[PDB]
This record gives structure tokens, sequence and C-alpha cells, in this order.
RNA sequence: UAAGGUGAUAUGAACCGUUAUAACCGGCGAUUUCCGAAUGGGGAAACCCAGUGUGUUUCGACACACUAUCAUUAACUGAAUCCAUAGGUUAAUGAGGCGAACCGGGGGAACUGAAACAUCUAAGUACCCCGAGGAAAAGAAAUCAACCGAGAUUCCCCCAGUAGCGGCGAGCGAACGGGGAGCAGCCCAGAGCCUGAAUCAGUGUGUGUGUUAGUGGAAGCGUCUGGAAAGGCGCGCGAUACAGGGUGACAGCCCCGUACACAAAAAUGCACAUGCUGUGAGCUCGAUGAGUAGGGCGGGACACGUGGUAUCCUGUCUGAAUAUGGGGGGACCAUCCUCCAAGGCUAAAUACUCCUGACUGACCGAUAGUGAACCAGUACCGUGAGGGAAAGGCGAAAAGAAC
RNA sequence: AGGACCGAACCGACUAAUGUUGAAAAAUUAGCGGAUGACUUGUGGCUGGGGGUGAAAGGCCAAUCAAACCGGGAGAUAGCU
RNA sequence: CGAAGGUGUGCUGUGAGGCAUGCUGGAGGUAUCAGAAGUGCGAAUGCUGACAUAAGUAACGAUAAAGCGGGUGAAAAGCCCGCUCGCCGGAAGACCAAGGGUUCCUGUCCAACGUUAAUCGGGGCAGGGUGAGUCGACCCCUAAGGCGAGGCCGAAAGGCGUAGUCGAUGGGAAACAGGUUAAUAUUCCUGUACUUGGUGUUACUGCGAAGGGGGGACGGAGAAGGCUAUGUUGGCCGGGCG
RNA sequence: UACGGUGCUGAAGCAACAAAUGCCCUGCUUCCAGGAAAAGCCUCUAAGCAUCAGGUAACAUCAAAUCGUACCCCAAACCG
């Protein structure tokens, strides 16, 4: 079965929107922010449904949060998941 | 439960100019009320984005306490106290020693 | 030279971990006393 | 009393939930991280609406 | 556990007194030996760890009454 | 309940609302990731890997529910073995783990004192374990008493540092009896009659009283100094309210409140006209609890250290009478008195405070009072159990210093 | 074949010098001893305090050892300062 | 119209002390007589905080040394670039493991950090960066050992242990060259591959397990022989004519 | 040419010799001190079923999830 549309909320932020992300759109792929527990097939079905595109592969890396904070009140940024969704052909985006 | 409403003609009893009267601009949760023309402060404002972009000394209203201000009676030109006197949901305000609804 | 603390996290979690303390009754008293003291870490593992 | 959701007590709540979640939270999140001004209040509105629809679905499953 | 299983006798602490009346702790232990007891009604041998006093209780009362007391206690044969 | 709100530092953007419907408070629900008794299995806590079923399938898979162990009960099976039993499997019901103290029990020191120390003491204390409850334990006379009597247990005041016990040293230290606080007694070993019979539980919409939201609530002006009156001076008013806290300095009349009166959808606690259900009232007698009372040996407890040592408990070895009976009355014997052992239940007066609300302090005031007034069991140290800080104040208002 | 020889890595620690408020709470520099064995080393595991372990020194058991460390009895006691 | 505190001056009592005032201070203090004390400090190798001293003295951390030009900047011995110099080179090179956890890269800043200055840094502050069917873990298995239903044993806690279940430091399937970013590569791309399952189709057919068997599956020293990584040299090719 | 770093094109690209402590080799020899286990893998049956399940080969198609992946790397990122 196809994962339900409720589980198709795995896509969170449309782009990391950085220079390597734009270079990957020039090449073929689109860089996305996906929740933490999203499987590669979940990103695949999610992108093929929410966007119009056909995906060749998804590559996932979990980004680790930096401390980014002074010593009096130590904090940690939340870790997240980055999905390189490869669209070699049949890409409108 | 508020003697001083959001918009009410009030006259100061203590501090700065007591005789000054004006509409309350806002009522804040701290117990502090900003009333027009009653607390003017010369604020030295550095150039800051969005609001007050040119900068400059500005005349803005600080907030006196709500206890300092009392409502200005329409019938008589004196500060008069205000009581809530109705048994159901509408706590109607009434002038003390005058018994007129506010 | 060689020092007393040569770290190994496997030995650390087996020696002073939560499951290691939760197995023994007395280690549960260690955890209970740490909870009573109010510590953020009752176990070195986290 | 502050608000009554008599609209939610009617039927067909699941397609309304799919509309509120699918493409609504999806476009508001995508638009928000792209950078949209009004969407700050709208994001909270659609999240609370999703909570309301799911509460009514737990109360009654006919819709 | 050194429990008589019929009388419930168990080790009891005490002081091993001396001529100088020095109290050093000692333990008085029960006279338990495992014995095979023949139940004529059940047609089967029941094995119980028992003190000599418990064997005397069994010969005084019958193995069935003691067995009913054991099942009432929850003690297993 | 409300004219303001979107918790704080923390302002701003984007909005929400007019006592008729925003926020906020109360009650009741829903959701409630993962870890943790953790409970499908595993594990290096917050992770890895399954099975079974029901659906759906996009055939790639996706959801949801269940699946720990033990005790009890019931069923269906089922070995050596012949009948069976052990065993297996399933269903249901419970339990588990945590928590500051109090309580009961299982075990149990030493420093110390004795101006050493071994008997003794510290002390059945510290500690470990087990168990239960809102209290627990105890508890209805084989009890004291002394020829008079009292009448279950617990707690307080004396009795009283008394009698005693004691290397008669250090020390330990009752009881009788009196004053109170509280105070109901029962039940089973056993048949018949009566048969919710009096009770006691469970379960109850009706009734009152509380709690968890709240509401109303008096009466002050003129002037002076001052930055600002709350201070002064004058003249008033309130007061069942002059408890307190704020307000630009010290306010009974400025504001929260205060006395005082009122309120509760809903959820609950107590007393219940109390309905219903079940256990079981009272009447005649036959007995009223056997490896038990007792004894010998070794210990423990009684204030009592085995002493002249009663009494209670049992590790070991024995062992009655049985209401013609037996126990106690401090070695023991007779008499007299008093009570029925070897089966249980039971409120009150009592102990304590994790926690909550209100009020008080010849309590502290930032080297104090909690370790912590403060984003503290934090930083920091240590492999670990563990140890463990320093750190409050501008101003009335940021009017926090445009140029 | 060698608990053979000479000798790097490796393991150890014989003399000297410097350091001794050091670069270091036992190091550095010159020389030294073993280095196919009773060797050395990594990764886990086991043994717990009147206990362990010891080719034996009262060595070692987290820079702590004729009895580790942590909390409790505990404000032990102190005819002594 | 100036309370406590702090600081002077005068007066005053045998003293401990007191009274008045100037200055500062910006909300309190308490005649008199009673009552209770955390009721008086200069010492305890006293405890805590502040501040001196030695003293602007030792030191600035391997004796692998740097010089100059140019740039930048308010400032250059230390930053960047360039040219010479020296050092290591069975490492002071490069890669894994453990351990750490953003220290990686880019811009900006020089208050604290860096034993000096710092424009620089692993410092501050933002923004980026970690791409896998083939590599590890996960997983299948087991060793030492751990836990262990039932069980046995122990005063309670608990000890031991069968079935079982864990446990790598070992045994199990598979990808290499070249290119790429400021930072990622057996992961992205390009080229050429390999492995294990599922489903379907076709053909053929006896398949089938905590069972049996085989295999996995193993020591030390030593002696070749063959070969490769790798090096040298020649040829070739491109440039040189010092 | 911001001299970081990019865009295009590109000759020769062979032979001999010397080669490891690496490979063949878990081989060979020799010696006593006689040198893991289980799974993967192959094979044979049992219960069980019978144009079945199942196996074996081909062909096609789909899946190969999740975590780590920067950096230090005998050290200014480990322990001191």
């Amino acid at each position: 079965m196809i994962r339900e549309e409720r589980l198709l909320k795995v896509l969170r932020a449309p782009h990391v929107s950085e220079k390597a992300s734009t270079a990957m759109e020039k090449s073929n792929t689109i860089v996305l922010k996906v929740a933490k527990d999203a499987t590669k097939a979940e990103i695949k079905a999610a992108v093929q449904k929410l966007f119009e595109v056909e995906v060749e592969v998804v590559n996932t890396l979990v980004v680790k949060g930096k401390v980014k904070r002074h010593g009096q009140r130590i904090g940690r940024r939340s870790d997240w998941k980055k999905a390189y969704v490869t669209l070699k052909e049949g890409q409108n985006l | 439960a508020a003697k001083i409403r959001r918009d009410d003609e009030v006259i100061v009893l203590t501090g700065k100019d007591k005789g000054k009267r004006g509409k309350v601009k806002n009522v804040l949760s701290s117990g502090k009320v900003i009333v027009e023309g009653i607390n003017l402060v010369k604020k030295h404002q550095k150039p800051v984005p969005a609001l007050n972009q040119p900068g400059g000394i500005v005349e803005k209203e600080a907030a006196i306490q709500v206890s300092n201000v009392a409502i200005f009676n329409a019938a008589t030109g004196k500060a008069d106290r205000v009581g809530f006197r109705f048994e159901d949901g509408k706590k109607v305000r009434f002038f003390k020693s005058n018994s007129e609804t506010i | 030279m060689k020092r007393t603390f040569q770290p190994s996290v496997l030995k650390r979690n087996r020696s002073h971990g939560f499951r290691a303390r939760m197995a023994t009754k007395n280690g549960r008293q260690v955890l209970a006393r740490r909870r009573a003291k109010g510590r953020a870490r009752l176990t070195v593992s986290k | 009393m502050k608000a009554k959701e008599l609209r939610e007590k009617s039927v067909e709540e699941l397609n309304t939930e799919l509309l509120n979640l699918l493409r609504e939270q999806f476009n508001l999140r995508m638009q928000a991280a792209s950078g949209q001004l009004q969407q700050s209040h709208l994001l909270k509105q659609v999240r609370r609406d999703v909570a309301r629809v799911k509460t009514l679905l737990n109360e009654k499953a006919g819709a | 556990s050194r429990v008589c299983q019929v009388t419930g006798k168990r080790p009891v602490t005490g002081n091993n007194r001396s001529h100088a009346l020095n109290a050093t702790k000692r333990r008085f232990l029960p006279n338990l030996h495992s014995h095979r007891f023949w139940v004529e009604s059940e047609k089967r041998f029941v094995t119980l760890r028992v003190s000599a006093k418990g064997m005397r209780v069994i010969d005084k009362k019958g193995i069935d009454t003691v067995l009913a007391e054991l099942r009432a206690r929850g003690e297993k044969y």
C-alpha cells in the first residue's frame, strides 16, 4: 500500500536553500528538509504526490544540531533530516 | 471588575498634574494606564528599523498607575469613585454618592 | 604516561549504566537516592 | 463559553481533515520557509483546526 | 529455606553463652530430614522435608489432615 | 469571569475580542511519541528485531489490536504407567514498581561509658531486609488484687530514680494503686426453631453540610512644603471593615482587599428519612481449641545479669488431665482467692507529614535563613557511588543617555 | 630446533646529568637489559576490602593501601593542645 | 524643613560611652522603664570575601633558527602572497580504530581566550557542510562470560543453574576507476560491474526439520619456487640549447 | 587569471632488469607444547502433503529499509 496522506506530512521545509542546493538543482536533484522519521520510500511517495515530479532516488543525511550558544545558558539546536531527492529527468522544478 | 475601562474620561489624583483630564489610551496588565497628555517623556530614540526610523527625541506617554487615576464625573467636575451594582451578568458601574449609571 | 581514565563507552555503559544499575537492588537504591537528590543525570550514560 | 464548533459536529469530517492537513499545512509550511508575511497567524489557525477535526473524529467516527 | 514445612520451624538466633558469659551469636537450626511419606488415599508417595516433631505431628494426626493444612498454607509438596 | 489578549526572559511581526461567544479560572473529557515496573523478544534507558490476527493493498507494503512473569480458579488435554498424576495449552482475576515520616516483623553492630577491660553498657540503637495501612500494633482476662475488691487495649500525669536487678561497680529501672483522655463488644469449633430477625458490608438518584470557580462590599477634601503627599495644619465622613499589601514620602476614606453577606454547571468528601441485596438476631444444651499444658537440655524476653527465681517464647528430646479438669497468685507445699490456655475479629483516645490551604512568630535578612531569595542539586570535580558552590538591589516611571 | 646470539619496532627501567614553585603530582638526554619467548599488545570478561590477586614486595586493587573509596553510627571519644 | 548608615568637629561622664552639629546620605529610627538574647573578637597552622608584599622580579613551555619585498590595516617580526633559508621525512607524511563532538568551511569582529602584538586562530557571532543494496554498525551465528521460566539451595535480601537468551575481540551476500565542492565521497556524477531475497511467467521435477552427515575448521618454527605492488634503466614522446 | 580557481584541447603511453616482510599459502616440510564454537553453505531422510506444497534452471520486474558518514586521527579536537 501507498503511505497515507496523513503520513505525507513528512516534508517540512521546501529547501535548505543554500549554494550547494542550488548547484544540485542545476545538476539534477532538489534538496529538502524532511521530518526525522521519514523513510526514503516515504520521501519518494511524498514528493511524487505533493510535487508533480518523478523521483529517481532519495539520499538522506541526518544533520546534527550545533550548540551555537553562550556558556551561561547552554543550548542545543534540534537535529533534522536532509533529503537529496534526485530528479534526473521529468523535472518541472 | 475594572473601575477604569478601556476608554473612559479620567482625572489624576496623585502625581504629575492632578487637574489634567483625558481619555485612557490603554489599560495594561501591570496595573499601569496610559492616558493622553498626562505622562509625557522625552525619549531619546536611536535610529531603529520599522517604527521610529528617522530617530530623534519623541514625546511619548508613559504609564501612571491605575490607582492614581480616578474617573471624571460628567455631572460634577470632580473625581468620583465607581461601584459595580447589578446582580446578574452585567456588572454595571455606578457613580458613588450620585447613583447614576456610567 | 598512562592515566587512570582510559575511556571506553562500552565498559562505561556496562559498568555504570542504567540497565546495570536497574538489574541490582542496590543499584536501584543508587538511582532512587539520585532521584531524591534531584539530579538531571541519574546515570552517566546520557 | 467562548466558541462553539457546530460546523464540526456535522458529517464528512475526514475530507475536511485531509483538506486542512494535505496542501493546507503543506503549502503554509512551504510558503513560510520560502518567506511569507501573513502566514504566521495562519499556521496556528490550521494547526488548531486539525486538532479540532481530530477531536471530533475521536468523539464520533461516523463522519 | 530451612523450613519444617509442617510446623514451620526455621532457624532461630541466640547467644552461645560461656563460663565468662560472653555472648557470641549462634544459630539453632531445625532437625529437618527429607522423608518419603506414603499416602494410602492418594496411592502415591509424598516427599516432604520435615522435622522430627513434624513426623510426630504426622503420626499423631494423619498425613491427610496435615496435607489439608499444607494446601491451606499454600505450601507445596 | 471578562475588555483585553497570543506563558516568561522579550521586544517586535502576524492576528484574536467586546461583557451576546477573545483570553483567563474551575470541573469533566479527548489526545497522550519514546524510555522507565516496561510487560512480544533483546539491549549499552530513551534503541534494535519479531509473531499472530483483522482490514487495506498501489503487491512494493501499510495501519490497528494483542502476544512478559508469577499466584489463584476453571476448562481441555496429557508422560514414564495400566487407572491416573507430573506436564502442557487456553481463559479470567489479581499482583509487580515508586514514595518523606509513622507502624509491625526477620536479622543486628561498634565507637562509647565502666575514668583500662572481658560480665555489663551504648542497645535492640544505627544499618540491611520483608510487610501493611491511613494509621499500624495491641485488644475483651487460664488479668490484677488480697479476703475487700476492680474489670479489654492504647495514650497522658503521678506512683518513682521507689521496689528491685547490678564486675551490688558504671549503670539499668518496674509494678501495685490513684487522677484523667477515650470507652461498643463479639464470633467460630453446632443441631433444631426463628429465618435481612438485630447488626455489618456492598449499592443507592432523595436531604443537609463542605471542597475544587467566583460576586458585592463603606467612607476625603482645602491648603502648605516637596520632584511626588500618604507628612503637617484645618474641617469632615466611614467603621461588625483602623488584618495586610501596593500607590512618586507615612492613606481607614486612591487601589487590591478586610469584616460581612452571597454563589457551584459539573466532580467529589462526610452525616444520612434512607430503598434494595446478601451474611447472619435470640431460645436449649453435650463438650468448649492434644504433639497442647507440663518436663529435661541450650538460649532469648520480662526493670530482674540463673540467682532462692516465679512468668512468657522455642532449637532439641519427651509428654498429661480434660471441667470429676487445669492455670495464676515471684523457689516450693497446703489452704483460700481469682481466671479458663493450647482459634480468630474489632472503632476511639495515639504516632507522623511527601503533600495542600490559611494564619502567626521578643525567627533570619543575602558570610544569615534551605545547599539553593538567583534558570541550584546547576556550574565544577570524581570511572563510580558521591561531593558541591559563588551569584539580590539604577530609577517613581527607562524618562536606559536623540545630537 | 633453540625459555640460542648481535640488534630496530616493541617491552622494560641499570648509571649519570638536568629538573625539583619542572615541559612532567617520577619525565627528558646520553649510554642500558630482553626482543621466538615463562614475550608483547588490542578488545571484551571474571575475582571486591579482614576480601581479591600476588615468579612474594605488606606489591597491587583508579596519582589513595600492615587493610581502598562513599554515606551512615557521629557533634565517637580526647585526664591532650 | 532630612530617618538609619558613612565621615569630621566640638562639648561631656571614672570608664565602657553619650549629647549636639557640619558634610554625605534619600526612608526610616525608638525617650523612659520593664522583659528575652545568635548581646560585644585581635589572635583558635580559625572560616569566607577583598587587597597588599616579595616585584614590575622569575618566567613566556624542547637550542627544527629565519631574512626581505609587496598587500592589508588605526597599528604587521608573528596575517596573506612572493623569493631565498632551515626542519622532519619507518615521520613531525597519509589513512583507519578508540575517544571527543561541530573544533570542518565561509563571512565578520578583537571586550575576555591565545603566557607578547594580533588584522590571525581551534576565540566570539551568524550562515553553510556529513548524500551508500556493495564501507562499518543493524542483522545471522557463536567464544570467554552474563542473565536465566521451571528447578535446587539459602533467616529475608539472595547464591547457583537446565531449557533458553544475550554477548565480539572471531565466522556469515555484494563496486571499482575517473571527475566533482569552499567544505562530502567505494556515498554525487560518468563509465564499466557484482550480490541476495520477493513476485510473476515458462519448462522440468519429490519435496520436506531444535534430526543425521560433510564442510566451515584453525598451532609453532622453517625452507623454497612462482609472482605482483614498487623501483631502476633503455626506447618513445614533448620542451630546452642554458 | 579577482592570480584562488575555472573553460577548451592534448603527444608518447613500450620493453628489459631488480623486487618485497605482500600474494599463491588455511600450501609444503618438520616438531611437540598436539593447536575455538556455531551459523552461513552442501547433502540425506522423518512428520506431513500429493497435476499440490516445495525444489531446480531461465526470463522479466521490484525491493535492499534504519543508524554512522564533517573534523581531529600517535594529536592544540583522545587521556594528562
